[PDB]
């Protein structure tokens, strides 16, 4: 019922600008103050600002004054975060959140990711992971995909277009020299591969990249 | 500003057992209206934070009675009377009494699994496609193990290799009390072709000898 | 007391 | 740790034959009896058979005797169900499950779907659902896609290759004259569409069909 | 054979309240060895069944102590103390004492949501793609409502349409306490083009006036 | 008692 959905996150160079939005539904928007809270790469939570129901009273971090501006459009059930003079320290997942009687952050959205960096947007290269040649007595076989050399986050990974979901481990991306690398493994019955195809589907919206990679025996 | 000091940093607890998480503020957090806006949040893996407890001791609607809050002045405690798998995640205290509002550093709740599990280890050679492009990544998955303590090394023709290694880690989730790990070794194609054997070797409590998976470039 | 405190319902009991 | 994965399910004509498999890992396979249990389209659960650790003692439903046979390969960690003379009453999701001290069905697999029908395999038509005439002040917009006229089950649906998950409702299929139809809705901020791309990804493994439909304004 | 009679067929409970589910065997189910293999299983939406209780009253490891089983003779009972949203699904009793082993018919546990919610209603015209193929489906989504009772009708130029309508339904899940449904009206293209206005009209407890969504073919 | 009952560990206490 109550729903909050943030948008507008993306990669920006230090010094740059970005406008974030937060769409609300399922309640009378202007009856409630709204907050921005961010989560840093180290996973610390940081309150950023709180703005009143009517939109004219605002508390905010001193370190964002003159850089971030907060306002709402009550006619359109939307909350805004206008960012400028962006810094590395502003890199974070940005959440919007609705107050309630007695509590500060009662309802949260799913967040939108802001990356402040000089590093260049780069699409991933996606490679299959298949076993060399060992234990063929195993009832299971583990396959995988390597999603290498992209920037910024995030990427999504699915297997057989979502048909395959149970035996999956997708690992968090690791950053090295301005590029991310990520892997995902899937385990299937050994009697079903290669007789039944296994494909990882990788998407990297920031570069408009989509790759489907079939896992083939060596 | 008010600092929030949260202990312990992590907390291993068997299913069904109790847990206490502590929070200390660096000064009084009684709001000017006389209330104390001390809140507790839980962030489950891959989700947004959610509200558990507000004004020190009040459960938000829908929150199980297993969670309770106490404290006064500068000293606060979240109690979980009996831990369930779904309780996995990072717990944060927060003060909304004095701006700038501030979060504690978090406490990661982990399940102390009743039984150990040896890792399922798999090693993967570079794809011919990656080789053609000039690179050679070797990947090792170490899946579904407990406890979390594990040593992983790469050997090339029997010599440990340190350079060009990236490691990624997943913690527990409500459906899974084990851990998994991924390691990726990247060389150039030419360097890859100067060596014969590639080995992923893991040391874990479940076995007295290392788990060794290899392939030969042959 | 701050007349400009942003909370609209939170501080109400 | 303990993992069971069934496979082999599919569409078969009445009187036909099909072999199911169940791969096991994470325990000493031959130390445990295994069962087959099926779930009917009416969602009723039905025990089918239990076979001993060594594979030479079997209990089974009288109504499958002379039609189904049950065996295991303990050297390959695999359980089998050979079906013959199939009936409509056999249409069900088939689960394999391992016993334990005190309990019959302690660990379950994901299931594999068997459909017994004379009806022909049929790929879906996928149609985009875009609004005709908005409400310019809505912060949210709802889109969808209609997946019509396929057989047999199942079908999976994702949105933007899994990037969108929070605002999705995917509905159970409805069977009309030997064809299934399903729909899925997604709700996004109105400021992000059509300015940004929304696509439903639809998979129908039985007809080896995989399709993407971009939702475009009318 | 032993018949297992389960009641009630469904059970709406508020969060924090108690649930009690009954199972009656048609005869004694004491096993030859003197034990009673009466078990309880829970199937959460979209998942396989999982073991909760064995030999009448024994909790399987990892099952919260909120779940307890009792009984004797031919009467058995599963109790859930202080129900949580994660408890949603269908509960089944099972006797493994006398072959053929049999399951009760199941009890669906539902949450009595603390607050009501009006549906979000969206109507969608046929896609040009479908119209090309000679068909015309009009789709109506009615999302995120509580309570469950809802009346949906299709009108074409003001007249109720009784033929060509298929409906689908999702129940609650641990993340979402509301219901949703989808309704599709399918006509021929010729039929579709003979009328002007198409209307999806919903009646729900949250208003004495119907929610009406329309579009004009133009 | 059935010597051919298939349960291998279930009936053991
Ligand atoms: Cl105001
Ligand atoms: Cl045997
Ligand atoms: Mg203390």
């Amino acid at each position: 019922e109550v729903k909050l959905v943030e948008s507008g996150g993306g990669l920006v160079k230090p010094g740059g600008s970005l406008k974030l939005s937060c769409a609300a539904s399922g309640f009378i928007f202007s009856n409630y103050a709204m907050s921005w809270v961010r989560q840093t790469p180290e996973k610390r939570l940081e309150w950023v600002a709180t703005i009143s129901g009517g939109g004219r009273n605002i508390y905010s971090l001193d370190s964002v004054k003159g850089r971030f501006t907060f306002f709402r459009d009550n006619a359109r059930n939307t909350l805004y975060l206008q960012m400028s003079s962006l810094r590395s320290e502003d890199t974070a997942m940005y959440f919007c959140s609705r107050e309630n009687y007695g509590s500060s952050f009662t309802y949260w959205g799913q967040g939108t990711l802001v990356t402040v960096s000089s590093a260049k947007t780069t699409p991933p290269s996606v490679y299959p992971l298949a076993p060399g040649s060992a234990a063929q007595t195993n009832s299971m076989v583990t396959l995988g995909c390597l999603v290498k050399g992209y920037f910024p986050e995030p990427v999504t990974v699915t297997w057989n277009s979502g048909s395959l979901s149970s035996g999956v481990h997708t690992f968090p991306a690791v950053l090295q020299s301005d590029l991310y690398t990520l892997s995902s493994s899937v385990t299937v019955p050994s009697s079903t591969w290669p007789s039944e195809t296994v494909t990882c589907n990788v998407a990297h919206p920031a570069s408009s990249t989509k790759v489907d990679k079939k896992i083939v025996p060596r | 500003d008010v600092l929030m000091t949260q202990t312990p940093l992590s907390l291993p607890v068997g299913l069904g057992d109790q847990a206490s998480i502590s929070c200390r503020s660096s000064q009084s957090i009684v709001h000017s209206n006389g209330n104390t806006y001390l809140e507790w949040y839980l962030q489950k893996p891959g989700q947004s934070p959610k509200l558990l407890i507000y004004k020190v001791s009040n459960r938000f609607s829908g929150v199980p009675d297993r969670f309770s809050g106490s404290g006064s002045g500068t000293d606060f405690t979240l109690k979980i009377s009996r831990v369930e798998a779904e309780d996995l995640g990072v717990y944060y205290c927060f003060q909304g009494s004095h701006a700038p509002y501030t979060f504690g550093g978090g406490t990661k709740l982990e399940i102390k699994r009743a039984a150990d599990a040896a890792p399922t280890v798999s090693i993967f050679p570079p794809s011919s496609e990656q080789l053609t492009s000039g690179g050679a990544s070797v990947v090792c998955f170490l899946n579904n193990f407990y406890p979390k303590d594990i040593n992983v090394k790469w050997k090339i023709d029997g010599s440990e290799r340190q350079n060009g290694v990236l490691n990624s880690w997943t913690d527990q989730d409500s459906k899974d009390s084990t851990y998994s790990m991924s390691s990726t070794l990247t060389l150039t194609k030419d360097e890859y072709e100067r060596h014969n054997s590639y080995t992923c070797e893991a040391t874990h409590k479940t076995s007295t000898s290392p788990i060794v998976k290899s392939f030969n470039r042959n | 007391f701050d007349s400009a405190e942003p909370w609209t319902v939170r501080n109400e009991d």
